[PDB]
């Protein structure tokens, strides 16, 4: 799938 | 009188034709019932007709017709019509995109081994945002990096640009106002308890959506935080701000409409059976696109769903709305054009030369749809017929990791953010130039 | 109710006040000036045709048969419509002429209008370079 910020 | 002038100074031969013998005004009145493609042919019959078909006010009208609002200027003899050169220039530009030889683009290497998470294009300035913690300001004319905006500690994921003001959002839960000219952070905006994911900049105010389920309205000038919108369960994915209402889309399947001044939630739009990821708003209609493969069109004044548009088969990632025409890009490899008034799906952009993976981005205008994709291509489409025109970009690495993240288009250039999760494609921007010499 | 107008030819026509006021010229002469309508720029032949159109009143079928005539009659109908101020006739007639140019090849329009290509060798090239499609 696509890009998204890394989960914190 | 530009035509009277012409007649006596060129003194054309005697003619035996209806329009040469008609009073000059009634001739123009007859010439006006023609389409520009005809006027252009008529101008090549004889010198008298060429002079008549350069009546400025006949072309000021053909431009107003085609949404050309400014005359073009340059630096025996001829008195050229600026409206006419303005009109031709545009038809040439259009032809250039459509079938013009693709001049090799300016390669803007930067953000090595990272993603370009957000892209802006204003006049001659490009701004790339990245998970490398930095943003970069470039010239579309030279291809040179002019400023590298260093200051963020977490990665940049959102962006906004007006004129020499840049806003940025990051995993460091801060926003940042910048001087695009001097690459100087002027304000660091604190208040978000999670990643700053989306933002929308209306005039002197930006609204930010965050992974903390809140939005914050900020003053670009002062740096204050005018309001905080609280009511969202899940993270806030997309935001729109027209200056009068804030519309937000959250992973909690909900679209929320706010009056910011009162910090009040005016409407919670219910329907999406999965995370809403994309949003458009025109002061009248909210359009939301979900990981539930539907797109919903709501009345902002009543909260009433007006249409639920179906047919996409996966996540509607990016959407663009413009005079009640909507274009949606999706992971199903398909792009759709819709009439948000009637609900009809005008066109589905697929076919033998369709995208092979998900659509990552799109732009459109009254003639064209520009689409980008993980298949490493950027395609040009006939908006009116839905037909494929041509591939403007074809990464050699498209099938093995090359990807086009994002595109911005102007009337004369296309800017592409390109890269790869695996080293097949050095990350970079491509700048294509469709201007015509005149 | 019926009024009298006299062509440049000298022939006076009987026309109903209402069919004649479709021309602003005749209307201004009748009401504001009070005349037996002298029309010095229209002959009886063209006046008869303009009244035929007016009595019958984007290109209507009747108008396309009425204007199916020689180029000379069309030229005089455009001038009489301008002189009489009949926006209807003027448009229908001017549109009928533009339509003879729509299918357009510079040479094909020349052949249809009896035009002579007065452009020099170089001039013609620059003109096509300029109106390039």
């Amino acid at each position: 799938h696509e890009e998204t910020p890394p989960t914190t | 009188t530009q035509v009277k002038h012409m007649m006596q100074v060129i003194e054309p031969q005697f003619q035996r034709d209806f329009i040469s013998l008609l009073p000059k005004e009634l001739a123009l009145y007859v010439l006006s019932f023609l389409e520009p493609k005809d006027l252009l042919q008529a101008a090549q019959t004889c010198r008298y007709w060429r002079i008549l078909a350069e009546d400025n006010l006949l072309w000021r009208e053909k431009c107003k017709e085609e949404g050309i609002d400014e005359p073009l200027h340059i630096k025996p003899g001829f008195i050229h019509s600026p409206w006419k050169s303005a009109y031709i220039r545009q038809h040439r530009i259009d032809t250039n995109w459509r079938r013009g030889e693709l001049k090799s683009p300016k390669v803007l290497k930067g953000h090595d081994d990272h993603v370009i998470t957000c892209l802006q294009f204003c006049g001659n300035r490009i701004v790339s945002g990245s998970d490398d913690n930095t943003l970069k300001v470039w010239s579309a004319v030279t291809g040179k990096c002019l400023r590298t905006l260093v200051g963020h500690t977490g990665g940049v994921w959102s962006s906004q640009m007006r004129d020499n003001i840049i806003i940025s959002g990051s995993t460091d839960r801060t926003l940042k106002v910048w001087n695009a000219e001097t690459g100087e952070c002027i304000h660091t905006l604190y208040g978000h308890t999670s990643t700053v994911r989306c933002m929308h900049l209306h005039e002197k105010r930006v609204v930010s959506g965050s992974r903390d389920a809140t939005l914050r309205v900020w003053d670009i000038e002062t740096g204050q935080c005018l309001h905080v919108l609280m009511g969202h369960v899940a993270a806030v994915r997309c935001v729109q701000y027209d200056g009068r209402r804030v519309v937000s889309g959250a992973y909690d399947f909900m679209v929320k409409v706010w009056d910011p001044e009162t910090e009040t939630c005016l409407h919670t739009l219910q329907g999406h059976t999965n995370r809403v990821y994309s949003l458009q708003f025109d002061g009248i209609h909210v359009v939301s696109g979900s990981l539930d493969t539907s797109i919903r069109v709501w009345d902002v004044e009543t909260g009433n769903c007006i249409h639920t548009l179906t047919g996409h088969q996966s996540l509607t990632s990016g959407m663009e709305l413009k005079d009640n025409i909507l274009v949606s890009g999706n992971a199903d490899s398909t792009v759709k054009i819709w009439d948000i008034k009637t609900g009809q799906c005008l066109q589905t952009l697929q076919g033998p030369n369709k995208h092979q993976s998900a659509v990552t981005c799109l732009q459109f205008n009254k003639n064209f749809v520009i689409t980008s994709s993980d298949d490493g291509t950027v395609k040009l489409w006939d908006l009116k017929t839905g037909e494929f025109i041509r591939n403007l970009v074809t990464l050699e690495s498209g099938g093995s990791g090359g990807v086009v993240w994002r595109i911005r288009a102007s009337n004369t250039k296309l800017v592409c953010a390109v890269g790869s999760r695996n080293g097949t494609e050095e990350t970079k921007l491509l700048v294509l130039d469709f201007d015509v010499d005149m | 109710p019926s009024i009298k107008l006299q062509s440049s030819d000298g022939e006076i026509f009987e026309v109903d006040v209402e069919i004649a006021k479709q021309s602003v010229t005749i209307k201004t002469m009748l009401e504001d000036l009070g005349m037996d309508v002298p029309l010095p720029n229209v002959n009886a032949a063209i006046l008869k045709k303009v009244i035929q159109w007016c009595t019958h009143h984007d290109i209507p079928v009747w108008d396309q048969e009425f204007l199916k005539v020689d180029q000379g009659t069309l030229f005089e109908l455009i001038l009489a419509a301008n002189y009489l101020d009949i926006k209807g006739l003027l448009d229908v007639t001017c549109k009928t002429v533009a339509n003879m140019i729509k299918g357009k090849t510079p040479e094909e329009i020349r052949k249809t209008f009896n035009i002579k290509n007065d452009f020099t060798e170089e001039e013609e090239a620059q003109v096509r370079k300029e109106n390039q499609w």
